[PDB]
């Protein structure tokens, strides 16, 4: 029936100022409820009616306004809200949520752990091949993943894993297979990724070869 | 009609700093609501005149 | 036989947490003479109040209960609660009742601290029938026989302030009495545990 | 302490039916509405069903009326969600919740593990993990590459968790009709290739462990 609008979809704060999210709705929603979704586990009491918190959480949250706008204050950001958020009304059938707000962590930019590896030889017999480039400790998490093969560049059959950011070093990571067939696999020898960081101005290339050993 | 009606709670912290806006409540409108006993005698009326106790 | 009536027993026990939302839902007391919850393994016996012991030799009951919650805080527990007594009979979706809700029927607030820890709620005789039967000494449900006369749910009407050199929480005993109060026709039946 | 453990979840083919259960600890059982939470990894969320402590109430959404079946027991303190007629728009993660009551509306105070239940028909069919090495450096990330399996649950260990520093498992991606992920462990080069480094992955569905020796190229 009724459906909440929250207009944060992806955050990435630093640790140490302030951040303010908004669920909405297209009609008037008394109270909103809210929960925080960590890796691998369920959401637990978060907050309640409008400025309720919960009563195992730190007190540097808030929730403040009413009717269309629904504002999350958090004073000071810190390192265990890597997270994803939602939304909750008590008003009509549904019950529905919010879309999803994701708040992450802003770190100083790296560059990606690029590794490409070829496809394992009892592969290569099973009729196909899979060119996989790792990636590893890179932020901002956007980044642009290419394939220059042989001079043409094919963004078709790329498979693409993110991760969430890690509770350690702050980072993220990200796979690309090029998924292939045995001989069309056997129809190049250069097999290039690389990846467009905003530091360097030239994305980083790393290759093999095919024909190589 | 005369029966405490709880309109509203609220839970005030100490992060509001000075003359902060806790609250902005309605009397009548929050008491004329269905979820209290007064909805009986308000619903099958239009015109009041009345006196307002707060606690 | 009013001595062992008037006398308030222990018929049942229920903390109270600060880590609640306020309008939570803590304990519903069945109100009747028959409602007990206590044990004991040592020795191995199940607690029936003095009160229900009486009650239970016959079919129909009627009286004024009065319940006496005993709180244990320190002086500076400060907060409130709602005991908040719904009529009819044993089973309405009484849990589906909000707080604001609950706040249309007839209800009483106690502060936690103050001078005095006990209060003496004194039950209406609210019901169809001007007895109630012991229903319990059948075994099925029907409209028109019963069991209690009304639920009693404690409410969370207001947190528990306090500092942290006492305790986090604060235990609330359910003393059982009554006044007024009339049985008859007579019978044996030993009572059962309400394990709520 | 709240333990709500989900029971239930697999592979069940579309238009089947399947019986969730959750238990309840520590708690009082008639006061406390239980309900379900459905996850899905895309979107959501949507929320699907709630039978309260006298059985006479229902309250179901516009979409799963009817279908789904919410009941409660006052003896083992176990729920039962009764499923019947699924299709991919229920292939996701099951949740179980509690609700209790606040001054206006309500909440759901705590939630469970989850299970999942993958709501598709092929076979079920154990992985073939394929190993991935360079064709030099002070700081080699190695990996394994993790393809062939339908149901959802599985877990890549990495020679019992003695590499446990760099391990980076990447959630699947689902292509012709097979999830495949991977997993990058970051390997010193004083240990590979001059002792063990293996990929152990157990698929609990299938009970199936291959173990995956990386080699030098």
């Amino acid at each position: 029936d009724i459906v909440l609008t929250q207009s944060p979809a992806i955050m990435s704060a630093s640790p140490g100022e302030r951040v303010t999210m908004t669920c909405s709705a297209h009609q008037y929603v008394s109270y909103m409820h809210w929960y925080q979704q960590k890796s691998g586990t369920s959401p637990k009491r978060w907050i309640y009616d409008t400025s309720r918190l919960a009563d195992a959480i730190p007190q540097r949250f808030s929730g403040r306004g009413s009717g269309t706008s629904y504002s999350l204050t958090i004073s000071s950001m810190e390192a265990e809200d890597a997270a994803t958020y939602y939304c909750q009304q008590w008003q009509s059938n549904p019950y529905t949520f919010g879309g999803g707000t994701k708040l992450e962590i802003k770190r100083a930019d790296a560059a990606p752990t690029v590794s490409i590896f070829p496809p394992s030889s009892e592969q290569l017999t099973s009729g196909g091949a899979s060119v996989v480039c790792f990636l590893n400790n890179f932020y901002p998490k956007d980044i642009n993943v290419k394939w220059k093969i042989d001079g043409s560049e094919r963004q078709n059959g790329v498979l693409n894993s993110w991760t969430d950011q890690d509770s350690k070093d702050s980072t993220y990571s990200m796979s690309s297979t090029l998924t292939l067939t045995k001989d069309e696999y056997e129809r190049h020898n250069s097999y290039t990724c690389e990846a467009t960081h905003k530091t360097s101005t030239s994305p980083i290339v790393k290759s093999f070869n095919r024909n190589e050993c | 009609g005369e029966k405490f009606f709880l309109i509203h709670s609220a839970r005030w912290l100490t992060t509001h700093a000075l003359f902060h806006e806790v609250a902005k409540l309605d009397v009548v409108k929050l008491l004329y609501n269905e979820q209290f006993a007064v909805q009986g005698l308000l619903r099958y009326h239009t015109y009041a005149r009345f006196g307002i106790e707060i606690q | 036989f009013t001595t062992w009536t008037s006398i308030p027993t222990l018929a049942a026990q229920f903390p109270f947490n600060a880590s609640d939302s306020v309008g939570q839902q803590i304990k519903v007391i069945p109100v009747d003479p028959y409602f007990f919850q206590m044990t004991n393994t040592n020795p191995d016996q199940k607690c029936i109040t003095a009160l229900a012991s009486i009650c239970q030799m016959f079919c129909f009951w009627r009286g004024d209960l009065v319940f006496d919650f005993q709180v244990f805080p320190t002086k500076y527990h400060s907060g409130r609660l709602l005991f908040c007594f719904v009529p009819g009979n044993e089973l309405i979706d009484v849990t589906g009742i909000t707080l604001k809700q609950a706040t249309t029927a007839p209800c009483a607030v106690m502060d936690i601290a103050g001078v005095q820890s006990t209060l003496r709620f004194r039950v209406p005789w609210i019901s169809d029938t001007p007895y109630r039967v012991n229903r319990y000494t059948k075994e099925a449900h029907q409209k028109g026989e019963y069991t209690a006369i009304g639920k009693l749910i404690v409410y969370c009407y207001n947190r528990l302030t306090s500092p942290s050199n006492v305790a986090h929480h604060v235990r609330v005993n359910v003393y059982l009495s009554a006044i007024n109060l009339e049985c008859f026709a007579p019978l044996y039946h030993a009572m059962d545990v309400t394990t709520q | 302490e709240v333990k709500l453990v989900e029971s239930g979840g697999g592979l069940v083919k579309p238009g089947g039916s399947l019986k969730l259960s959750c238990a309840a600890s520590m708690y009082n059982f008639q006061h406390y509405g239980m309900s379900w939470v459905r996850q899905t990894p895309e979107k959501r969320l949507e929320w699907v069903a709630t039978i309260q402590t006298n059985a006479t109430y229902t309250y179901y959404p516009d979409s799963v009326k009817g279908r789904f079946t919410i009941s409660r027991d006052n003896a083992r303190n176990i729920l039962y969600l009764q499923m019947s007629s699924l299709r991919s728009g229920d292939t996701a993660m099951y949740y179980c919740a509690r609700r209790d009551n606040i001054e206006c509306h309500y909440y759901f105070d705590y939630w469970g593990q989850g299970t999942t239940l993958t709501v598709s028909s092929p076979k079920t069919t154990p992985p073939s993990v394929y190993p991935l090495a360079p064709a030099a450096a002070s700081m080699v990330t190695l990996g394994c590459l993790v393809k062939g399996y339908f149901p959802e649950p599985v877990t890549v260990t990495w020679n019992s968790g003695s590499l446990s520093s760099g391990v980076h498992t990447f959630p699947a991606v689902l292509q012709s009709d097979l999830y495949t992920l991977s997993s990058s462990v970051t390997v010193p080069s004083s240990t590979w290739p001059s002792e063990t480094v293996t990929c152990n992955v157990a698929h609990p569905a299938s009970s199936t462990k291959v173990d995956k020796k990386i080699v030098p190229r």
